[PDB]
């Protein structure tokens, strides 16, 4: 749980970062904005999975919710036996004039299923004619970027979210 | 894969684009604003060319998509905001013209400086210069000058290029689609495809020719007292059955009444509600105003500010350290960014101006939730009236006298009311009809019912039969007189004024019967009353989305625009001037001339 919590820098999303791996001290640590754990609290194999998503998104997060960060980034089953962390990351991961590292997929012909995670940049083909690798009418490159800012709201600031499974 | 999803899936990409190409374009104007310095104007420049050259690809892409295979309205307004090609509709020589036209009309009124015969070499620019002279100056004959030297200057020089620019503007509006410009204008509350809300542009002239005609009255009462106290305080040059000089109405182009208040005060032994002093004997700071301002919309229901915004917000002046324009405005930036720039000082009126910011903040927090071309007003009168009636509400003496401002020994005499009602007139009655008349006159003469040979002749009618204003000098066709105003020759619309003024006072009521307030309209504060914030939000929550007529429902309960309110604010003041307008003679006569007579 050391380089879990406080590594040096986080990956995106999309390519979210998972390692096998007392639940007390991490819980009276008092900083973090979002501590939720579905199932089993945290007093009473196991899977951590870090990223970086945006501050108002983190409620996709939760098991049933919606929206493109669930659909296409990051998806978790309904019967979530875990617990999910969420702390805000304003200092460390945005600069000024804008950070433009972590990357999100926009666009997808399908929903993920529970636990999967999908790297390849295949150009999304929205229209009939095929797009052949280039990017032009109805083609769209489907992975864009976060424009974090530390000068944007709490709900566009950036938010480092890990997810504890059992 | 159908046109629907298709539609779907570019806006989606457009939306996530649009961001942070208009936020950096945000950023590099506030950075120049709050920092005057040559490398901020290159990059606030360098931003809106970006921004710009997005906005023109964007609309290209968007023309692809038909809007005949679209069923879901939101999906419809969004790609009709931005398929809106414009001006580029002209060919390059064309567009090179009109911009020329454009740009050459505005530096002339903005370097526009008359210059008396006695000492060319030093005179007077237009600010403050004449405007100085028009609004402080009692002598006629300074008046008279000035008005005539503005005139004679600026319309000549202004004519010809207003002619060729009503010929482009016209050509412009015909090739998109369009009877005229005006129509071009009416269009921004035009409402179609929703069943028993839809509105035409040929009813909105309808429906303030209507608010005009019911208006009436009482601009006719505060004219006629207007006019008794001009006699009195010129003797030999206004008639008791005529109009009023162009060049006695306290501004330049007669649009505002209010400097004539010292002329026409009703109790000038009784003095204004004034709390500058006391304002300044408790040691007020502008964070002190501004977070009595973010009290009072906690109060009302509305969430409180964001850190960020007490924290990037210029709400002082920073003084020689760094230069910074500090015209009062509300920025939203993108990205949950909202600040306020101005030099707030220890005033009544800043204090005022900075609940009127404080409001255009909170409408836009409210309506940010929206898809980013869905994130204006209704209409485009909406932000403007909401930012007054806080104004309105924060300037009872109820609310002065709660936040520990005015003392409470304080008597509110029945004096003080009819000169803060006589004041109010001034400011919002007499403006009105100047407003209804000038967009007349552009609307008629973008259609093409005023000749080119009959602009200055129909003008002046207008003035006469309408504003009940007689002009000093004679004119003939090489003046433009509609020019010399700064938005007619800045290509701006002008009936969002009156709009405004009419959703103003229609929600002032609506708000003000929801906070079970008893009594008169004019004493109203809608302080401490959660279901007024609660309608008020409902509204402001929607942003452009729904057409403003469902908004005005949501409101008011009418889907319309009504002057029932607005004469509802002025009954007390109606009647006094009625009881003082017994003796004299309520209209004029559109005859009477000061060179005629
Ligand atoms: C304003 O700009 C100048 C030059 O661009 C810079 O030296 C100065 O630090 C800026 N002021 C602030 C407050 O950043
Ligand atoms: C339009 O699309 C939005 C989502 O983009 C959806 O919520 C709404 O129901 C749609 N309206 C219609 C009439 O299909
Ligand atoms: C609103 O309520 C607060 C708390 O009771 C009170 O201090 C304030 O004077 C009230 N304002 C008005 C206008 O009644």
């Amino acid at each position: 749980f050391g380089e879990v919590f406080n590594a040096t820098r986080f990956a995106s999303v999309y390519a979210w970062n998972r390692k096998r791996i007392d639940y007390s001290v991490l819980y009276n640590s008092a900083s973090f904005s979002t501590f939720k754990c579905y199932g089993v609290s945290p007093t009473k194999n196991v899977y951590a999975d870090s990223f970086v998503i945006r501050g108002d998104e983190v409620r996709q997060i939760a098991p049933g919710q919606t929206g493109k960060i669930a659909d296409y980034n990051y998806k978790l089953p309904d019967d979530f036996t875990g617990c999910v962390i969420a702390w805000n990351s304003n200092n460390l991961d945005s600069k000024v004039g804008g950070n433009y590292n972590y990357l999100y997929r926009l666009f997808r012909k399908s929903n993920l299923k529970p636990f999967e995670r999908d790297i390849s940049t295949e150009i999304y083909q929205a229209g009939n004619t095929p797009c052949n690798g280039v990017e032009g009418f109805n083609c769209y490159f489907p992975l864009q970027s976060y424009g974090f800012h530390p000068t944007n709201g709490v709900g566009y600031q950036p938010y480092r979210v890990v997810v504890l499974s059992f | 894969s159908t046109i629907e999803e298709q539609a779907k899936t570019f806006l989606d990409k457009f939306n996530h684009e649009a961001e942070d190409l208009f936020y950096q374009s945000s950023l590099a104007s506030w950075n120049y604003n709050t920092n005057i310095t040559e490398e901020n104007v290159q990059n606030m420049n360098n931003a809106g060319d970006k921004w710009s050259a997005f906005l023109k690809e964007q609309s290209t892409l968007a023309q692809m998509y038909p809007l005949q295979e679209i069923q879901n309205l939101t999906v419809k307004l969004q790609l009709q905001a931005l398929q809106q090609n414009g001006s580029s509709v002209l060919s390059e020589d064309k567009s090179k013209r009109l911009n020329t036209i454009l740009n050459t009309m505005s530096t002339i009124y903005s370097t526009g400086k008359v210059c008396n015969p006695d000492n060319p070499q030093e005179c007077l620019l237009l600010e403050p210069g004449l405007n100085e002279i028009m609004a402080n100056s009692l002598d006629y004959n300074e008046r008279l000058w000035a008005w005539e030297s503005w005139r004679s200057e600026v319309g000549k020089q202004l004519r010809p290029l207003y002619e060729e620019y009503v010929v482009l503007k016209n050509e412009m509006a015909r090739a998109n689609h369009y009877e005229d410009y005006g129509d071009y204008w009416r269009g921004d509350y035009e409402v179609n495809g929703v069943d028993g809300y839809d509105y035409s542009r040929g009813q909105l002239i309808e429906d303030v020719e209507h608010t005009f005609e019911e208006i009436k009255p009482l601009y006719e009462h505060l004219h006629a007292y207007v006019r008794a106290k001009l006699m009195n305080a010129y003797p030999s040059y206004i008639s008791p059955i005529g109009c009023l000089p162009a060049h006695l109405l306290g501004d330049m182009w007669g649009r505002f009444w209010t400097n004539l208040y010292s002329l026409t005060v009703p109790f000038g032994q009784k003095p204004n509600i004034d709390v500058t002093d006391a304002m300044v004997d408790q040691a007020w700071d502008a964070q002190r105003i501004f977070k009595e301002a973010e009290k009072f919309f906690v109060s009302v229901g509305l969430p409180n500010m964001t850190q960020g915004f007490w924290e990037n917000s210029m709400l002082t002046d920073p003084g020689n350290v760094q230069k910074a324009v500090c015209h009062p405005t509300a920025w939203d930036l993108g990205k949950g960014d909202f600040r306020i720039l101005m030099c707030t000082k220890v005033t009544m009126d800043d204090f005022l101006t900075a609940h009127h910011e404080m409001g255009h903040i909170q409408y836009d927090m409210a309506y940010a939730a929206q898809p980013f071309l869905l994130r204006n007003g209704a209409n485009e009168g909406f932000h403007e009236a909401v930012g007054e009636i806080m104004s309105l509400s924060a300037a009872t003496p109820k609310h002065l006298k709660s936040i520990g401002l005015l003392s409470p020994d304080f008597q509110e005499d029945n004096e003080t009311e009819i000169n803060f009602l006589l004041k109010q007139a001034l400011t919002i009655v007499g403006t009105l009809p100047f407003t209804y008349m000038l967009e007349k006159w552009r609307w008629m003469v973008f259609k093409g019912e005023i000749p080119k040979d009959q602009w200055m002749k129909k003008w002046w009618e207008m003035k006469r039969e309408i504003v009940g204003v007689v002009e000093p000098v004679p004119h003939d066709e090489t003046y433009c007189d509609p020019a010399s105003l700064f938005h007619v020759s800045n290509d701006y619309s002008f009936i969002r004024y009156y709009t405004r003024t009419l959703y103003q006072f229609q929600f002032q009521e609506a708000l003000c019967q929801a906070a079970k307030h008893e009594g008169p309209l004019h004493k109203c504060d809608i302080s401490n009353s959660t279901e007024a914030g609660q309608k008020l939000f409902n509204m402001l929550r929607l942003g452009k989305s729904e057409p403003w007529t469902l908004a005005l429902e949501n409101v008011v309960g009418a889907k319309n625009m009504n002057v029932r309110p607005l004469l509802n604010y002025f009954e007390p003041l109606f009647t006094w001037l009625k009881d003082q307008n017994k003796n004299s003679f309520v209209g004029w006569s559109t005859d009477w001339s000061p060179y005629a007579d």
